[PDB]
């Protein structure tokens, strides 16, 4: 109501011709009465008689040129009593009557179109009550003006979506009432098309080139989020707006994974062209994922239910990147609460970025594809009767989860063992392994790095006896020929 | 001495209200062409409306000494200097109305009279004073609504307030010298 | 004290506040 | 605050009652109210300026009546406002954590990375 | 971690290169130029008798971090004038602005009328020299009076046996006449629970005459 | 470094609301600290002139050593236990935590030392009305001690200084928008003769900015400006007002 | 939420304002009869004008009263403290992250 | 049916052809005006009455004046005049004299201004109560102050309301 009543207290108008006429009126209507308040200052020159009479004389430029004092007068208080005393004044005062009625007729009809204005006013009444119904509760209550000027102008209010931590650039939300009873939602960019126009989901997509090593054939599978393409969303209903909210959550989420996409730009895995980047590595050629540096996933295709093992995976992925830089979305916040500076700006060094799609690429990869190639080097060291095995000790060793030790604070221990349990998933490096002899006991051991998807496998070896002896070193290459020369030193 | 003291008594009265509404009209005027923005609605009605109270002062002014100056009468001779160029006091000195005595008009034939003289319009004098004495009857409905109220300093401030459990200033002066916080 | 200067504005091009009737004989 | 807020309310209020009454008072002025008694004190004198006091009372009671109107619209949707503002709603499963939440989730974390990442043991 | 500071009394300029290359073949690696610099404190107080002491000496390592050992009668403290160097629960809880300066600052202008500084000896460019178990630090001192003399410090990880690399080096010292030299390893007492502070604290031992 | 900042209070009763309230304003929970401050004055037996070797008009003034301490050398029960600092400060008002805090003054419960926080002050800024408080400190952070008396006490004596005063301080902080900081605070003087709560009654509210230059006019000026949108959005609840300069001097007295 | 009401029970006083104009503008319409001679409705102006004064009394202690009222709010603690709005989409956003994708990671994991 | 009422036009170039030059130029504004009703029009035809010879019988040492006429001071036949004018309406006091319904004049060069008046006088001071008149060119103003300010005043007014109205605008 007030913002409404406001709107027609700001002049405000969008009028060709119609607009324009109307302010020539006050131009020319408010001018005359101008310039007739001027005659008014020429009665002040016809004074004379006195300095200050001068003074008050000078209101025309015709005054400073027409010297003269002109004027005198006489007395007729006789013809001051003709005035009062006239029947003329008897009747003369039937026209202050007259005069005043139609002005009471005139107070009337404005009157009249006021509660009939009173009545336009009731739609944003309504509007309110449709405000008060469905949306509610914890939500937004961001209250905005636009159209600048900076005062007036065009004012009102709503919620937005990223909050607690900064991804950083357009990233909004902004809602007003159609006629249609309806709310239309806003972005202040993401431009309105009431619970949206045009939505991209994130997506996914991995593909598999085997072939059995046959035809260099590429197939993919895509682990599909789709709710549906029919929507709800009912007019007069902020309850389904409600659910559009949800909806305007993922929206604000994929613009996340643009931030995975420039994250990826720090990696050599492909990105072609600048154009389009193309999620994938190297092993049984394999492609996992996809959004182009154009942007995530867009909506227009066939639907039909076939699946495929490639597809099952698919949708792993995505939950895993996803939850991955919500992480991200964590330990910004962190260090937020914690120190006083706030984080702004995101990812010097490609450290905090990093983690989202980086560590994913090199956990599956690197880790798993050198454990694999570390154990056939191990197999190399098949030959003796022998033994060894592989813990999550170099795991258990650092990077505890969810421990009840915490930090400085109560609020702030409870944020970090939240990050601890999940930062398993991040900290994904090769746990390493070892190998025993007893008979006289001699003893070796190795442990698997990733630093980034490149691969250090530093191992360790004593064998235990009356008197001591003991070596220790930190590249696949020379880890092949350790393990030839240890099988001199080893028992054979 | 060669001359005379003609008029003017409350002249000067009359120049200082005339000028007052001649001057927010004139600076109303200025603004008004500069259509290229207006002035914010707060702003014209705060200078339209005490330009429009500057006309009721200079009304008022008018009949102050309004016997006195409808008697005074005053038409000029002057310098022969007014002569030339004559119009100016043809102009300077001249009382009418504009097409504005016409809606006076519409207003005189919209009232319910003319010509039918004195005796039936002593009549209607007494009729609209009672009129007058009918809108009294707006006194009495006014008790009605019986609308007049007011917003012991010590009685009043137990009710309201018991703010403060300290002196800020006392507490830092002994965070730095120790010197301990007396009651205040 | 008032304003400063007084606005000029003078005009015989106005409406008009002279009749005329007087002439015929 | 609120005080200060409520303050303007009242004074408005006070301007919509001191107005309805000028239109009305006004109006026995405005239709000329000249009196055969000596006592009374209004009045309507001069052509112009008695009927003029006619073009200010409509201008100025009926503008100050519906203005003290609007002003006072303005005032009670600004209050509305204020209450759509909102205050700090505090958790519904508080004190019960919803979810598979605790170091379970280190588990769950776990199934995933070996569903998603390869090798069949 | 041990360590022993040796002071070439009576040397030039050029004296530094003579040793650097008497070493040159006793060399691995040579990293990145370290900085010193050493304050002298006479203290202001009077009423206190000739009975207990006065001075109080001030050392200022670019040990990485822009930190500074004070020394009053076999008594050592232990700063830094580095943002990063703060013990973060201090910056947390408001203990610290975190927005620290150089002790010597704070002496000097702040504490000014109790201390005055006396000498100021700096050591620029330092040469840092790696061997096997004996990290070897070389510097020219300066005063504002002109040179001062030449130093080496000797920090090594072995505990064991550091009698003999001290005893080397000095043989070096016949080598090239270098003769009326002082050397320091402390004196048999101090104990270190931060090692580091005491073998930097030396210093004052080699520099006192 | 320069501290500006703007000062005021709450009884206990507004507390629950001003929490509710700052932590919307802030968007961040408010975080439980606490730390002592031990004052030290220039031994009393030696004397000293008000002059530098380079002719300097110098006043003696106190040092102020601060740290944390954890909790589990200040609080009364584990029953209370839970997180929440506000519901928490209720059972910490009138009265001391464990305390006798000379202990620790000189280890105990053979020893080195901890760090410190070796802070003094200057009064805040003169001006015909201040806006803000503004006010310049000289620190140095202690890392660790050695020597024969290595006991921070006799570090302070050997410097030439006296312990003279001292008090615990108890709060939440928010961290918030451009290095300002909200504490709600509790202090309690501490001396042997028994521990008395400064501010019983409620908190004192300190809301301030720490700033690097001191000499850049500009986020000086900024500076200024975020403490007046603060008092400004809290008026008509809470006033943040310049402390009284006389009161923030710590000089000889 | 519950004060919806008292939003509504305002917005209805909004309503009331609206008829102290309607009101009045009869009271307008008919003193313009009145003043006319004609006597005709004199009884009827009178009524509908008392019914000006009516509504707008009724509207000021109602919204004078719904002032009292969001007072009384503010001294309790069920509305939020005096002062202003500011963001909430850091607080339940942030956490609940997790539970969805989480949620959603125990479904695709096992189901039905 | 309408009226010329507050001063209008002249009565022009028919007595420009009997001439005007002063003097006779009362005269001529007599006719023009239509405002000689009284004193000096029947000074006029008293004297103008005598017509050739019927039958109608009935009674019916230099520098002193009024004030005014003492600043005026009359310069021709005009001065003659004001002496028969004296005559005709003279009410008669101790050291005083007032009239009853005089018209006379004040003038200049291409111009003059006349009023039609009653004098009461004293010692020490005397005035003319009177109607005045300015003549310039065949035309006559006569004009009020009050009257003169309701005039472009109401025009003020009138015009205001026009702008007023004009605030029709959103």
């Amino acid at each position: 109501n007030e913002n409404g009543e406001t709107d027609d207290n700001i002049e405000t108008v969008m009028t060709q011709e119609q607009f324009v006429k109307r302010r020539r009126d006050m131009l020319e209507h408010i001018n005359l009465a101008m310039n007739e308040s001027s005659l008014a200052l020429e009665f002040v020159s016809l004074l004379l008689s006195s300095v200050k009479e001068s003074t008050g004389m000078s209101s025309m430029s015709p005054f400073l040129r027409k010297v003269v004092k002109p004027s005198s007068l006489n007395s007729d208080k006789i013809p001051y009593v003709a005035p009062t005393k006239k029947e003329y004044i008897e009747l003369d005062i039937l026209n202050k009557g007259w005069k005043l009625q139609s002005l009471n007729e005139s107070k009337d009809l404005l009157r009249a179109s006021f509660n009939k204005l009173s009545s336009i006013l009731q739609n944003e009444h309504d509007y309110w009550n449709k405000i008060m119904q469905s949306i509610s509760n914890k939500d937004v209550i961001f209250k905005i003006r636009d159209r600048t000027s900076g005062q007036k102008l065009l004012a009102i209010k709503y919620g937005y979506e990223d909050s607690g931590s900064t991804y950083k650039h357009d990233r909004g939300i902004a809602n007003i009432r159609n006629n249609i009873e309806s709310q239309n939602l806003d972005l202040i960019p993401h431009g309105t098309d009431f619970v949206h126009s045009v939505k991209k989901f994130l997506r996914v997509r991995i593909f598999t080139k085997i072939e059995s090593e046959d035809d260099y054939i590429l197939s993919g599978e895509s682990v599909m989020d789709r709710d549906s393409e029919s929507e709800e969303a009912e007019t007069k209903d902020i309850r389904k707006q409600i659910q559009l909210l949800k909806k305007i959550i993922f929206e604000k989420e994929l613009m996340y994974q643009i931030k995975k996409e420039c994250a990826l730009l720090i990696s050599y895995g492909v990105s072609i062209e600048n154009e389009n980047k193309v999620i994938i590595e190297l092993p049984n050629e394999k492609f996992e994922i996809e959004l182009l540096s154009l942007d995530d996933d867009s909506i227009v295709n066939h639907e039909q239910d076939l699946p495929k093992i490639n597809d099952k995976r698919a949708n792993l992925m995505l939950v895993m990147l996803r939850l991955l830089l919500v992480v991200i979305f964590k330990k910004t916040l962190r260090s937020r609460i914690s120190s006083p500076h706030g984080l702004i700006n995101l990812n010097v060094d490609d450290d905090i970025l990093i983690i989202r799609p980086i560590l994913g690429k090199v956990r599956f990869a690197n880790y798993k594809l050198l454990l694999k190639k570390i154990i056939k080097d191990y197999v190399l060291d098949i030959v003796p009767g022998s033994s060894i095995t592989e813990t999550e000790v170099e795991r258990e060793q650092p990077q505890e989860n969810k421990n009840i030790d915490d930090e400085n604070i109560t609020k702030l221990n409870k944020e970090i063992r939240a990050f601890d349990k999940l930062l398993n998933i991040p900290r994904r490096e090769l746990k390493i392994n070892l190998p025993l002899t007893e008979h006289k006991s001699p003893n070796l051991s190795l442990m698997l790095e990733s630093p980034n998807y490149c691969n250090a496998l530093i191992h360790i070896k004593f064998s235990a006896g009356t008197e001591a002896n003991a070596v220790s070193f930190d590249v696949e290459d020379f880890l092949h020929f350790i393990v030839a020369e240890y099988i001199q030193q080893k028992k054979v | 001495f060669d001359f005379n003291g003609v008029p003017g008594q409350a002249l000067d009265a009359v120049r200082m209200r005339l000028a007052q509404l001649t001057h927010s009209l004139r600076r109303i005027r200025d603004e008004m062409s500069k259509a290229e923005l207006p002035q914010w609605y707060t702003l014209q009605s705060q200078l339209n409306v005490t330009l429009s109270q500057l006309v009721s002062v200079t009304s008022t002014l008018q009949h102050f000494q309004e016997t006195l100056d409808s008697t005074v009468v005053y038409p000029l001779p002057k310098f022969p200097t007014t002569s030339h160029e004559s119009l100016v006091t043809t102009l300077l000195r001249k009382k009418n109305i504009p097409e504005v005595d016409e809606w006076m008009k519409y207003v005189r034939e919209t009232s319910g009279v003319t010509t039918a003289l004195l005796k039936d319009e002593e009549i209607e004098k007494l009729l609209q004073q009672d009129r007058e004495i009918t809108n009294w009857a707006r006194t009495t409905f006014r008790n009605e609504y019986g609308k007049h109220d007011f917003k012991h300093a010590s009685l009043l401030v137990r009710d309201s307030k018991p703010s403060k459990p300290f002196n800020v200033d006392d507490v830092l002066k002994f965070t730095f010298t120790g010197e301990k916080p007396i009651i205040t | 004290p008032s304003y400063s200067p007084t606005s000029p504005s003078y005009s015989p091009t106005s409406p008009s506040y002279s009749p005329t009737s007087p002439s015929y004989s | 605050m609120s005080n200060q807020a409520l303050y303007e309310k009242l004074e408005q209020t006070r301007t919509i009652l001191s107005v309805k009454l000028a239109e009305l008072i006004n109006m026995t002025t405005i239709a000329d109210r000249n009196d055969d008694d000596e006592g009374s004190f209004a009045q309507e004198n001069s052509e112009l300026a008695v009927a003029t006091t006619s073009v200010m009372m409509v201008n100025n009671q009926t503008m100050q009546l519906i203005k003290n109107v609007q002003d006072l619209l303005i005032l009670t949707r600004s209050i509305k406002e204020k209450w759509l503002l909102n205050q700090i709603p505090v958790t519904e499963h508080s004190k019960v954590t919803r979810f598979d939440e605790k170091q379970i989730e280190e588990l769950l974390d776990n199934c995933i990375e070996t569903f998603v990442a390869e090798k069949t043991t | 971690g041990k360590s022993a500071v040796i002071f070439v009394e009576r040397a030039t300029p050029a004296t530094l290169t003579e040793l650097k290359d008497a070493l040159s073949n006793s060399i691995l690696s040579v990293r990145d130029p370290w900085s010193i610099d050493f304050r002298t404190y006479r203290c202001s107080i009077k009423n206190l008798p000739a009975d207990v002491s006065k001075l109080m000496y001030s050392i200022t390592f670019h040990h990485h971090g822009r930190q500074t050992v004070l020394i009053k009668d076999n008594s050592a403290m232990v700063t830094t004038a580095a943002a990063a160097d703060i013990p973060p629960a201090l910056v947390f809880n408001g203990s610290s602005t975190g927005v620290p300066e150089s002790i010597d600052t704070i002496l000097s202008s702040k504490l000014s009328n109790i201390w005055m500084q006396r000498q100021l000896i700096k050591g620029d460019a330092g040469e840092t020299l790696i061997l096997d178990g004996l990290t070897v630090r070389l510097v020219n001192l300066f005063s504002s009076t002109g040179f001062k003399g030449l130093l080496i410090e000797l920090q090594a990880d072995e505990a064991g046996e550091f009698e003999t690399k001290i005893a080397g080096i000095e043989g070096h010292l016949a080598e090239i006449r270098a003769k009326e030299y002082k050397t320091s390893s402390d004196s048999l007492g101090p104990d270190t629970s931060n090692e580091i502070c005491d073998l930097a604290y030396q210093y004052v031992r080699a520099l006192e005459l | 470094v320069q501290q500006l900042s703007l000062f005021g209070s709450i009884g206990d009763d507004g507390y629950d609301l001003l929490i509710s309230t700052l932590t919307t304003i802030s968007g961040n929970p408010p975080l439980l600290y606490n730390s002592l401050c031990t004052v030290w004055k220039p031994n009393p037996s030696y004397d000293v002139e008000n002059v530098n070797s380079r002719n300097q008009l110098v006043e003696p003034n106190r040092i102020k050593l601060s740290k944390e301490v954890p909790f589990s050398y200040l609080i009364d029960e584990t029953m209370m236990d839970k997180p929440l600092n506000f519901r928490i400060l209720k059972s910490f008002t009138n009265d001391k935590i464990p305390l006798n805090y000379a202990m620790t003054r000189n280890i105990l419960h053979n020893e080195s030392c901890s760090p410190w926080s070796l802070q003094i002050s200057d009064i805040p800024a003169a001006g015909n009305n201040r806006s803000v408080s503004m006010q310049t400190i000289a620190e140095t952070i202690i890392l660790s001690s050695a020597g024969k008396n290595s006991s921070v006490s006799s570090l302070m004596n050997g410097l030439g200084y006296v312990f003279e005063f001292q008090y615990l301080t108890i709060g939440v902080k928010f961290f918030m928008k451009h290095g300002l900081i909200l504490e709600l605070q509790k202090i309690w003087q501490i001396e042997e003769a028994g521990n008395s709560q400064i501010t019983s009654g409620g908190f004192l509210l300190k809301a301030y900015i720490n700033v690097s230059r001191g000499t850049d006019i500009d986020r000086i000026n900024y500076t200024e400006t975020a403490l007046m949108n603060l008092k400004k959005e809290l008026q008509g609840y809470i006033e943040l007002s310049v402390p009284d300069r006389q009161s923030m001097d710590s000089r000889v007295a | 939420p519950y004060i919806q009401e008292r939003l509504k029970s305002l917005n209805d006083i909004e309503t009331q304002l609206c008829s102290m104009l309607q009101e009045a503008s009869q009271v307008t319409f008919i003193f313009g009869e009145l003043k006319r001679g004609n006597e005709s409705v004199k009884p009827q102006f009178e009524n509908h004008v008392k019914q000006f004064y009516e509504r707008l009394d009724k509207s000021t202690t109602q919204l004078r009263k719904e002032i009292q009222l969001l007072d009384e709010n503010v001294g309790t603690r069920l509305l939020p403290i005096n002062v202003n709005k500011k963001a909430l989409g850091q607080d339940t956003e942030k956490m609940e992250e997790q539970l969805d994708l989480l949620s959603a990671i125990l479904d695709p994991s096992k189901s039905k | 049916m309408n009226v010329t009422p507050l001063d209008e036009l002249q009565w022009k170039s028919p007595e420009w052809i009997q001439v005007f030059g002063l003097r006779t130029e009362n005269v001529l504004d007599y006719f023009a005006e239509s405002p000689f009703f009284d004193k000096t029009s029947n000074n006029q035809v008293i004297k103008m009455q005598r017509q050739f010879s019927q039958l109608n019988d009935p009674n019916a040492f230099a520098y002193v004046d009024p004030a005014r006429r003492q600043i005026l001071f009359k310069y021709p036949m005009y001065m003659q005049l004001e002496e028969e004018l004296m005559k005709l309406d003279g009410t008669e006091y101790v050291l005083s004299s007032v009239r009853e319904p005089d018209f006379w004049v004040i003038r200049k060069q291409r111009r003059t201004n006349n009023s039609g008046v009653g004098s009461a006088k004293g010692p020490e001071i005397i005035p003319l109560q009177d109607y005045y008149i300015i003549g310039a060119n065949i035309y006559q103003s006569p004009t009020i102050f009050k009257i003169v300010q309701s005039r472009l005043m109401s025009t003020s007014y009138h015009l205001n309301s026009t702008l007023e109205s004009l605030y029709d605008l959103i």
